[PDB]
C-alpha cells in the first residue's frame, strides 16, 4: 500500500507538471518534428530534381 | 509570544488535541514532576490549538489562562538545566543508536508511530498495523481517484495533439522510405 | 535543435569551427557581410569559406522521432527521475537526521529539566513546611 | 569508494577540495542548483568549477550475474530495484514524519518543563521571602 | 538536425571536420574503437580527438504523454520498445 | 604535504556493494546494450 501510494503521488506530480507545461512541450516537440520532416522532404525533393536532370540529359 | 512555542514552530504535532484526556493521563503519572510537566504540556497543546488552529482542526477551541512569567526566570531555569546537564553524546553515538534501532526493529516498524518499545503484545501491534493499512488504503484510493480524474482531463485536452504528432511521425516515416527509394532510383538512373 | 541567431530549425545549418555554434546559412552569411565576418558575442573573426562547415544528416538509420516513448528518451527520463528521487531522499534523510539530533538534545534537556523540577519541587515543599512550622510556632 | 549523496560508487565521481567527500557530478550540480550553491552536509559554498575536482582512474568492472543475461530477467531485476527504492523512500518519509512528531512532543514537554521550573522558582522565592520575614519578625532564642 | 548514428536528436552532438555528419559522441567513440578510428559509411579515417567537433546548443525536450506518467507505465513502454527494436533488428537481418 | 588531498567518507547512506542490481549500473548496461544494438542495426542498414 505504501509503494502504491508513492506511485500515485509520483503520478499526481507528473500530471501536475504536465498540466503546467503541456502546451510548451507539445509545441516544441511539434516544431522539432515538423522541422525534421521538412528537412527530409527537402532532401527527397533535391534527389528527385537531380534524377530528373540526369533523365533529361540522357 | 504568550502562546505555545510549538504553535509558532514548524512540524505541528496534532491538529486535534484533547486537553481533558491528556490531563487525566497526566494525573495518572506516578512521578510528580513528570505529572506537572505533562499537565503543563497538555495545557500548552490546548492553548496552541485554540490560538493557532491547524488546517482540518475544528475552530472555537477554548483557550486556557496561565500566569505571567518573566524572561529572567526562564533564563535562570535554562541556566540551571544547563548546569545540571551532563556531557552531550556525540553525533556518531546517536547515529549508532539510530542504526541499532533500525537494525533490531524493522524499518517499516520504526516508520510506524504505533510501534512502541513497551508494546510487546502481538495483538496490539496487529491491530495498529491493520488500522494503518486501512488508512493507507483509503488514502491510496483517494489519490487514485484524483489521478484518474486528472489523467482523464489531460487526455481530453491533449488527444488532438497526440493524434497530430502520430500522423506527422507516420508521414515522416513514409517520406523517409520514399527518399530511400528515390535515392536508389537516382543511382540506378545515373548508372543506366 | 534551434539556430543561435534565427531561433528556429535551420534548413541549411552550418557550424563554426572555432565556437561550435550552429547557424542558418543565409543569416550567418548576411551577418558576416555586415559584421566583417565576426561571430555574434565574440571578438574572433570567422572565415566564411573556411571556419564554416555544413552539417549533413544521412538517412541510413531509421529516423526515430524525438518522443518521450523513445528508448533513449525513456532511459534519460528514468535517469532523471532516479536522480530527483535520490536528491529528495537525501534531503529527507538530512532533515530526519537533524530532527533526530534535535530530539535527542531535547530529550537530554528534558531529563535535566525534570531533575531540576523535582529538586525545585522538593525545595518548595521543604520551604512551605518550614513556613507552616514557623507560622504554627509563631503565636 | 562510494558517493556520499547516493551511497554507491559513482561512474564519474568528483571530490570537493574542502572536505574531500566524493560525490557524483550531476547529482552535486542538481543539489547546488536546488539549494542555491550549498554543499551537501555543510553550509559552506563550494564552486563545482573550482572546488570540485574529477578523479582519473580505471573503471571498476562490475561482475554481471548470470541471471542478467536476458531482457526479461534484467527488466524484472530493474523493476524490483525500483520498487525497493520507492519503498525505501516512502519509509524514509514516514520515519522523518514520525521523528518530527516525536521531536515536537519532546519540545512541548521541554517548554512545559521550563514553564513549570519558572513557576516553581517563583513559588520557592516567595516561600523563602515569607520564611525570611517570619524569621526577622520572630525572636530567635 | 539529427544524429546519423542513432536516428534521433543527439544529446551531445559531434560532427566530423571533413564529413560533417552529426552523431552522438558516445556512439562515435564506440564506432571508432570498433573500427580502428574510421568514419562509418566512408573510407576516410576519422580522428575522435581532433577531427570531431562537439556542438554547443540547447537540449531538445520530448513532450511527456499523459499515459506515460507512471513508473510501471514507463517500464511497460521500455519493454515494448525493446521488443520492437529486437523485432526490427530480426526483420532487418531477414530482409538483408 | 600540499599537492595531495585526503578523501573523507560520509556514512549518511548505507553501504551499497557494486553489484549488478544497482539502478545506475542497470541504466548504464541498458544504454550500452542500446548502443550495441544501434551499431549492429546501422551496419545491417548500410549492408541492406
Amino acid at each position: 500500500a505504501y509503494t502504491a501510494q508513492a506511485y500515485l503521488s509520483a503520478r499526481r506530480a507528473h500530471l501536475a507538471l504536465l498540466d503546467t507545461h503541456g502546451k510548451n512541450a507539445w509545441l516544441i516537440g511539434n516544431w522539432h518534428l515538423e522541422g525534421e520532416v521538412k528537412a527530409v522532404e527537402k532532401e527527397l525533393a533535391e534527389t528527385k530534381r537531380e534524377i530528373d536532370r540526369v533523365s533529361l540529359a540522357r | 509570544r504568550r502562546r505555545t512555542q510549538v504553535m509558532q514552530r514548524e512540524l505541528p504535532r496534532t491538529a486535534v488535541v484533547d486537553i481533558d484526556a491528556l490531563l487525566r493521563a497526566a494525573d495518572e503519572i506516578e512521578d510528580p514532576a513528570r505529572a506537572l510537566v505533562a499537565r503543563e504540556a497538555a495545557l500548552l497543546m490546548a492553548h496552541d490549538a485554540a490560538k493557532y488552529p491547524l488546517p482540518g482542526a475544528p475552530p472555537g477551541v477554548k483557550p486556557v489562562e496561565i500566569p505571567r512569567f518573566s524572561d529572567d526566570e526562564l533564563a535562570e531555569a535554562r541556566l540551571q538545566i544547563l548546569m545540571e546537564m551532563k556531557e552531550k553524546p556525540a553525533p556518531e553515538v546517536v547515529h549508532a543508536i539510530w542504526n541499532r534501532r533500525e537494525e533490531n526493529l524493522n524499518a517499516l516498524r520504526l516508520g510506524l508511530g504505533y510501534y512502541d518499545s513497551d508494546s510487546e503484545d502481538g495483538e496490539d501491534d496487529v491491530a495498529n498495523i491493520r488500522a494503518t493499512l486501512e488508512a493507507a488504503l483509503d488514502r491510496l484510493m483517494a489519490s487514485a481517484e484524483k489521478g484518474n480524474k486528472l489523467e482523464k482531463k489531460l487526455n481530453l485536452h491533449l488527444g488532438g495533439y497526440k493524434n497530430r504528432a502520430e500522423m506527422l511521425r507516420k508521414k515522416l516515416g513514409e517520406a523517409h522510405a520514399a527518399l530511400e527509394k528515390a535515392r536508389n532510383a537516382l543511382a540506378g538512373f545515373q548508372v543506366l | 535543435m534551434l539556430c543561435a541567431l534565427s531561433g528556429e530549425i535551420p534548413e541549411e545549418p552550418v557550424v563554426s569551427k572555432k565556437t561550435g555554434v550552429l547557424f542558418e546559412k543565409r543569416l550567418i552569411l548576411k551577418y558576416l557581410e555586415e559584421h566583417n565576418n565576426i561571430e555574434p558575442g565574440t571578438t574572433e573573426e570567422l572565415d566564411p569559406e573556411t571556419d564554416l562547415l555544413p552539417i549533413k544528416t544521412s538517412r541510413v538509420v531509421r529516423p526515430r522521432p524525438p518522443n518521450f516513448t523513445s528508448i533513449p528518451s525513456l532511459l534519460k527520463a528514468f535517469q532523471d527521475e532516479w536522480d530527483a528521487l535520490v536528491l529528495e531522499t537525501y534531503t529527507t534523510r538530512e532533515q530526519l537526521a537533524r530532527v533526530r539530533e534535535e530530539l535527542a538534545t531535547a530529550l537530554y534537556q528534558h531529563d535535566a529539566a525534570v531533575r531540576v523540577i523535582a529538586r525545585l519541587t522538593r525545595e518548595r515543599d521543604e520551604a512551605r513546611e518550614a513556613l507552616a512550622r514557623l507560622t504554627v510556632t509563631g503565636a
